[PDB]
């Protein structure tokens, strides 16, 4: 008999790797799942490399940093591969997730909710990474998010005070966001497996939105190979950053020590966090603020729920392929404007996309798949 | 030099499972800290606050902490400069480099007083022996007078001059300093200054045990009432003809 | 017992008694002269001391009551006109203002941007309240306590 | 999870395949390929390009906007 | 009595699951009065005079 | 959304009206309980002792 | 249909924990398993807490643990919890051990190999873990253990500096050790879950070592009861040491600050790792200690193929049962002189013990075992 | 993993067996208890004890010898 | 830092004993001052932050190590601002 098959731990190696039916439609759009357990993996080994250097304290925080890419053999590598890696782990998130609201593979409710659960869970990770070297942005970045917080009714300034561990982001904050940090990535790596296994259920979805039984084809070799080619491309992304533009995708404020007392000129997010800076700023109220902010992210939940053509795909959904697209450029609308000032022009097209991208989401897309419906006598 | 004598269990108010630190005897004990010791043994560990609703009133500890020239950080200009006390700050070092303890004495190291009750086998038996049992060499042993005699110590040869005798200060209670006064004050309170949490851990460890006294036989009793439907369960075998 | 633990668990991240007793700090009174301003750190975020001279504290009590966002007075916000004791981060994020060389009375912020004066009372941005401002209480005029 | 023989009923469906190692890997890859990225681009130029060439322009604008408007010509 | 207090105990507030949720939560409120400040006395007695709390008079000001 | 809207589930939403009102009250009584919400707890006789 | 088993997630809990057919006959000695993962998730959360706070530098190594019991709000409650659960992990994983060779246990190969590699891994954890707070013991602890690796031919010096991050137990050696100590007890867990996959293949034996297939219960309520009941016994003998003997299993050297140029006078363990610290210093050779001090572990891998026994269990076998309380009561003789100085009479019944060890696993107990079957006609 | 129906064959045998709500907990805890402990610390103290009675010997002695070989009566 | 890149191992050692660096502690228990080993870093003119603003304007100079990767343009930047250094235009007054 076959061993890949009998015994129990080779059997989910097999199930899942290798024997698994898979479609034979998939674009390189499917690829980015796979890549997103590579970008885990590579922040595991990095991040750990990392933390046998690293200190936990205020005082020689930027300098244990420091003593990584001067003095650590190879610690340069070490540190730009991680600081781009959760740049790369992040451009993967929004293909990932845009691939999913594209081909309409959210219909896959469980897959799909803990997948949201994934994204707030990494971005949570790489916020509380963000403050560790304790740079001007670092800190700056740190109380200028936390104190959103003080803006929930009653609860409010309890709650910033309990992570804060006094009354700023101080000595205890960038110890403990060291430790939340340390524990995340595997309680990611935990919920990145239960993903897996609902997805294994139905298995995946296809460009065209109709079944691919009749057509499955074994994960092995043909996505084997698809997604060691897939992996080797990420590997030029990312080390193209890490070898030729390291402080590209980065802010120069983190390279000057932490000071609670001089704010920087400009408080700007790394790119995947602008469009969400963006809208935040955008709204004037306080508590409107923080929840137009969670609503940003916790909205991808509803999506299912606004699902209203009788088709799966946008494949043969034209009115609903130029909303989407809508969405990705006032997504890079919101981008700009999170790393610009708020003066004039700004102000009222920063708000203009903000109104726009939840408009877009719960008002307009829903529409366009009613109409669709209609011009098929559907 | 090899042979050694382990001290003996003085009846301690506070050693005893569920029996908290006399206050009084700690408060008397930082006084025995203050003058004697202070000038020659750190306590790099405890600070003025940590006495507060303890041993003193806030009021008091606030007084006691005035009494010393701290060096403060960074002024306008660039200097360090020197201000009376506040509750914040560490009792006072009195070597600012580890070397400085050693030609300062006798060459030998004094070590930090927060934990020492701890750091040391016996605990505070032990510190109260080497304080009391300080007495004159036998015959064929020279003392050799950079280190004085003690049997309590491992080597039989100890750096530290016995600064334990009758009357060194009083108290504001009408307490005698007698010598064993003296050294039994300053270890009631040197566990207090590795073990804070005394009072508070035989507190919690009682309300552990009237806890689990009340849930042990509750569970016991839970599991065996599920249990008795297979406890009480009866075979019968019956195979045909 | 599981209230307990998961109490002393979280009370574990709330304080920390070494931060606790930073949280009253002391300035002098007599350092800085009149409508100058003071770096020191209390509770964290600095802490500012301004000097009201005779040519600013009556611009203050002049601007009308149901003006700004909040109705709240100049002359409840002090216990003596001498002396303001403010605290140098804004109401909205928490950011600290480049002192004196302003517009509206000396304050002026350069994250989003707020208008302040003597007091601190928000002439121009989005920002939702006032200035924020400690508690007081006196023994000597040379020395007080961040109560 | 689902396995091959378990997935669906398929009838009457020949599928002829060839060897690896017969032919070969990129059998037309430009004569072919050229013309098959062109006629793709076309099928969707309609529907991912306006909303980029529409952020493109409200992005030129806002970007001249926002330098000339601190500058003034009067006092 | 006529009726056990166990038998009355499980009629009106063990029957249905919601009021014995109910009972348990309200009588852990109830218990944890009697039992914290219970225990305190407790450790009162066997540190007479020993403790901050009884010596608090002798510095008032 | 229509489907639930008729004679039985109005039947159905009264028969767990209780259960769903005491649900609610050992959600209430926790939460006052495990927070030690003085507003509440300022209230109730024997549980009143803590004295500023 | 119940939910219970059809659901993916809950599918995995209902085979785990509630419909598993459990043996109606198995001792407290089966309480363990639980207890372990008791063990392991209250040293998860402990361990975390004191990571919000613990600095990684050799500065302020020891007044960060300061800090903790000192100044963090209940910070000492956890602390001794942490050394404590330590302490009570390793009583654990000797029952469970014990248990494992008494009942003949071992016979499920995969199941006892993966809990060998699970031994190792919780070992070299605690290892890591005692240097943490930079005590005398904690340096002195590492400087003594790791110099071993020097004695391996020709490998040797290069793997010790490899460790050490330089030439002694240093500044990096403190910080890569609390990465190591962070990662280990998520890789252990992840190990515990492949654990018990293999255990469920076979289910549990029992103390019988006969087959009860016959008289089989479920998991729930009968196991789930009682190990509540087993796991407030844990929780009884774990806070009599937190709350009334914290400084009981611990050793006062780790009271005073690390100092390399001051060697304590006795150098031991905490009593967990006293029986091999023992065997190392009864013989005399370098290499051969090292040898002889893997081998004390390892030897459990071999004890499946040492399996002589017409039956599986010790039960009914009075013979093996001296044997094996000869080895339990030589562990003891070794703990108690791990813990004594290597003078007159402690050196010569220390490695009389030590070859009593091996010889009782290799070569006694596999005799007493085919003689058993020669009484029995066998 | 196995699951119950699917376990193994038994023939013949009826269970008898009562809720726990028309039985006691603790049936005859000391009367049938003691006994019991008793017999089977009876049926296992010739196996379990005697390797510690000779560790306690071997444990006894070897303080003994450590303390009385340091002190020596002639020069 | 500058061996084999700049100078030769002979050379580096012959700058860094051109400084008196603050050792640590001696046999007696008091800091002295030694010249200057491989290992030492380059010498800080101010010991003190505050120092640094009374014994130049008031403002403070930034730290060297990391300044074409803290500020905007890179060493284009401090190129320009050394290079470009030049009269104030009329209505606003410099302040000496
Ligand atoms: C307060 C009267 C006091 C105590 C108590 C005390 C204890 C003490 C110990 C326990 C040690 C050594 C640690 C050990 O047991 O191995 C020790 C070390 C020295 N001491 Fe001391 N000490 C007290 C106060 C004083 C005072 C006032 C002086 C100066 C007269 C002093 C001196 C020293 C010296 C020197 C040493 C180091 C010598 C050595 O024991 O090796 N101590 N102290
Ligand atoms: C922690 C980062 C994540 C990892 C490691 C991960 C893992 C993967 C993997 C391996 C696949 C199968 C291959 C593929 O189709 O791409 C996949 C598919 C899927 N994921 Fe994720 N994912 C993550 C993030 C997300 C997020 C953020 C969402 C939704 C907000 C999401 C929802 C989905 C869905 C719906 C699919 C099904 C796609 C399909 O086959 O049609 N995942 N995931
Ligand atoms: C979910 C995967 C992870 C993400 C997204 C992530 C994200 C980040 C980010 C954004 C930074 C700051 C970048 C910089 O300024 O250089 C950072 C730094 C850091 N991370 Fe992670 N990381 C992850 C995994 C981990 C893990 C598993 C560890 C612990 C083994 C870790 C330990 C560190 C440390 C010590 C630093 C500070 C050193 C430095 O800034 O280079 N990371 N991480
Ligand atoms: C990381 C600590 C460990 C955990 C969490 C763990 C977990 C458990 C659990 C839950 C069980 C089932 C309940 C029971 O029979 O006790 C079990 C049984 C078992 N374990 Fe472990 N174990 C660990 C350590 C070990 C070690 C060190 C070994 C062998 C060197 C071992 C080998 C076994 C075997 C053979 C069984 C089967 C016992 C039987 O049912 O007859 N385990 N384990
Ligand atoms: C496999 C489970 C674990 C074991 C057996 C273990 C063992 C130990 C031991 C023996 C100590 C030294 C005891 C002492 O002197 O107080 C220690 C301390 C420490 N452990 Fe763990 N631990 C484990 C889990 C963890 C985890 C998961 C973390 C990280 C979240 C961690 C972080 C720490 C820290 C920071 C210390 C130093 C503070 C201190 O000494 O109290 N531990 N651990
Ligand atoms: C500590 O600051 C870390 C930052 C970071 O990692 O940026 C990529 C950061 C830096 C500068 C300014 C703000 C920063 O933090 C953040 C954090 C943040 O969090 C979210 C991200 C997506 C959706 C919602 C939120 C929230 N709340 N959204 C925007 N900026
Ligand atoms: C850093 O020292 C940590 C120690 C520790 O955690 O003891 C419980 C320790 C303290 C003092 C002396 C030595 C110490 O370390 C150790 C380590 C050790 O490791 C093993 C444990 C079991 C089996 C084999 C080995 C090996 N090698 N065996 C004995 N002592
Ligand atoms: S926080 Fe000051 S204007 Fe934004």
């Amino acid at each position: 008999t076959n061993i890949r098959k009998s015994h129990p731990l080779m059997k989910i190696v097999n199930n899942a790797f290798i024997d698994l039916p898979a479609p034979s439609n998939i674009s390189s759009w499917w690829n980015f799942g796979s890549l997103l357990g590579i970008c885990l993996i590579l922040q595991i080994l990095t991040g750990l490399f990392l933390a046998m250097h690293y200190t936990s304290d205020t005082t020689t925080a930027f300098s244990s940093v420091t003593h990584i890419c001067r003095d650590v053999n190879y610690g340069w590598i070490i540190r730009y591969m991680h600081a781009n890696g959760a740049s790369m782990f992040f451009i993967c998130l929004y293909m990932h997730v845009g691939r999913g609201l594209y081909y309409g593979s959210y219909t896959f409710l469980e897959t799909w909710n803990i997948g949201v659960i994934l994204l707030l869970t990494v971005m949570a990770t790489a916020f509380m990474g963000y403050v560790l070297p304790w740079g001007q942005m670092s800190f700056w970045g740190a109380t200028v998010i936390t104190n959103l917080l003080s803006a929930i009714p009653y609860i409010g300034t309890n709650l910033v005070e309990w992570i804060w561990g006094g009354f700023s982001v101080d000595k205890a904050t960038l110890t403990r966001f060291f430790a939340f940090h340390f524990i995340l990535p595997f309680i990611i790596m935990a919920i990145a497996m239960v993903h897996l296994l609902f997805l294994h259920e139905t298995g995946s979805n296809n460009p065209t939105g109709i079944s691919s039984d009749v057509d499955k084809i074994p994960f092995h070799p043909y996505y084997t190979i698809k997604d060691i080619l897939g992996a080797l491309l990420l590997i030029l992304a990312l080390m193209l950053l890490v070898l030729f533009a390291p402080d590209l995708l980065g802010d120069p404020d983190n390279y000057t020590p932490a000071n609670p007392l001089n704010t920087p000129p400009h408080i700007k997010p790394e790119w995947y966090f602008l469009f969400a800076y963006a809208i935040l700023r955008s709204i004037p109220n306080k508590l409107g603020g923080v929840l137009a902010l969670a609503f940003s992210i916790l909205i991808l939940a509803l999506i299912p729920l606004l699902h209203t053509s009788k088709q799966r795909s946008m494949m043969f959904r034209p009115l609903s392929q130029c909303l989407f697209w809508a969405l990705v450029a006032d997504l890079l609308t919101l981008t700009w404007i999170g790393g610009q000032p708020v003066e004039h022009p700004y102000i009222t097209i920063g708000q203009l996309a903000s109104v726009l991208y939840f408009l877009l989401i719960l008002v307009l897309m829903p529409t366009a798949g009613t109409i669709e419906n209609k011009l098929l006598k559907w | 030099s090899d042979l050694e004598l382990h001290p003996p269990s003085y009846p301690w108010s506070h050693r005893g499972l569920l029996s908290s630190l006399d206050h009084t005897s700690i408060r008397r004990g930082f006084q025995v800290y203050k003058q004697v010791c202070s000038s020659c043994h750190s306590m790099d560990y405890v600070a003025y606050r940590h006495l507060v609703g303890v041993c003193y009133t806030e009021d008091e500890a606030k007084a006691l902490a005035e009494e010393v020239e701290v060096q403060d950080g960074p002024n306008e200009d660039g200097e360090m400069f020197m201000r009376p006390g506040k509750l914040s700050d560490y009792f006072p070092k009195p070597y600012p480099n580890p070397e400085a303890a050693r030609a300062a004495n006798n060459g030998a190291l004094p070590p930090d007083l927060s934990y020492i009750v701890r750091a040391r086998h016996g605990g505070e038996d032990y510190v109260f022996s080497l304080l009391t049992g300080y007495c004159e060499p036998p015959t064929g042993v020279s003392l050799r007078e950079g280190l004085y005699f003690n049997p309590y110590f491992p080597g039989q040869a100890i750096g530290m001059a016995p600064p334990i005798y009758n009357e060194v200060l009083e108290f504001d209670d009408g307490t005698p300093a007698t010598m064993s006064q003296v050294a039994k004050d300053v270890c009631t309170f040197l566990r207090w200054a590795a073990e804070p949490e005394h009072d508070h851990r035989k507190r919690m460890g009682l309300k552990m045990l009237l806890m689990m006294g009340l849930l042990l036989p509750l569970v016991y009793a839970m599991k065996r009432h599920k249990w008795s439907v297979l406890k009480s369960r009866k075979l019968a075998y019956r195979p045909p003809k | 017992a599981a209230k307990n633990v998961v109490s002393q668990f979280v009370s574990s991240m709330s304080a920390s008694a070494d931060v606790l007793a930073m949280s009253k700090i002391e300035i002098k009174l007599s350092d800085i002269p009149e409508g100058k301003n003071m770096a020191f750190k209390w509770r964290g975020k600095p802490l500012f001391v301004r000097h009201r001279t005779k040519k600013e504290i009556d611009q203050e009590a002049a601007v009308e009551v149901s003006q700004l966002r909040d109705p709240q007075h100049d002359l409840e916000r002090v216990k003596k006109p001498e002396w303001v004791i403010l605290i140098g981060v804004c109401t909205h994020l928490g950011c600290v203002p480049i002192a004196n060389a302003g517009d509206f009375g000396g304050y002026y912020c350069p994250c989003h941007g707020s208008h302040y004066d003597a007091s601190g009372r928000i002439r121009k941005g989005p920002a939702p309240l006032n200035l924020e401002v400690p508690s007081y209480e006196f023994t000597s005029d040379d020395m007080v306590i961040v109560g | 999870g689902r396995q091959f023989g378990h997935l669906t009923r398929v009838r009457h469906v020949i599928t002829y395949s060839l060897s690896p190692f017969e032919q070969r890997a990129f059998p037309h890859y430009f004569s072919k390929g050229i013309p098959n990225v062109l006629r793709r681009t076309r099928a969707c130029i309609l529907r991912v390009a306006p909303p980029f060439v529409a952020f493109y322009l409200v992005y030129t604008w806002g970007t001249q906007e926002f330098e000339k408007s601190k500058r003034k010509n009067p006092a | 009595v006529a009726p056990t207090l166990t038998a009355r105990l499980y009629s009106l507030l063990f029957r249905r699951t919601s009021t014995f949720a109910l009972t348990i939560v309200v009588g852990a409120l109830f218990f944890e009065r009697a039992f914290d400040q219970g225990a305190d006395a407790i450790y009162e007695h066997i540190n007479e005079g020993k403790l901050w709390k009884h010596i608090k008079h002798k510095y008032e000001n | 959304l229509t489907r639930f809207l008729g004679p039985r589930y109005r039947q159905l939403a009264r028969n767990w009206v209780p259960t769903a009102q005491l649900w609610g009250a050992v959600g209430a009584v926790g939460l006052v309980w495990a927070t030690d919400s003085r507003l509440i707890l300022d209230w109730v006789p024997y549980i009143n002792g803590k004295f500023k």
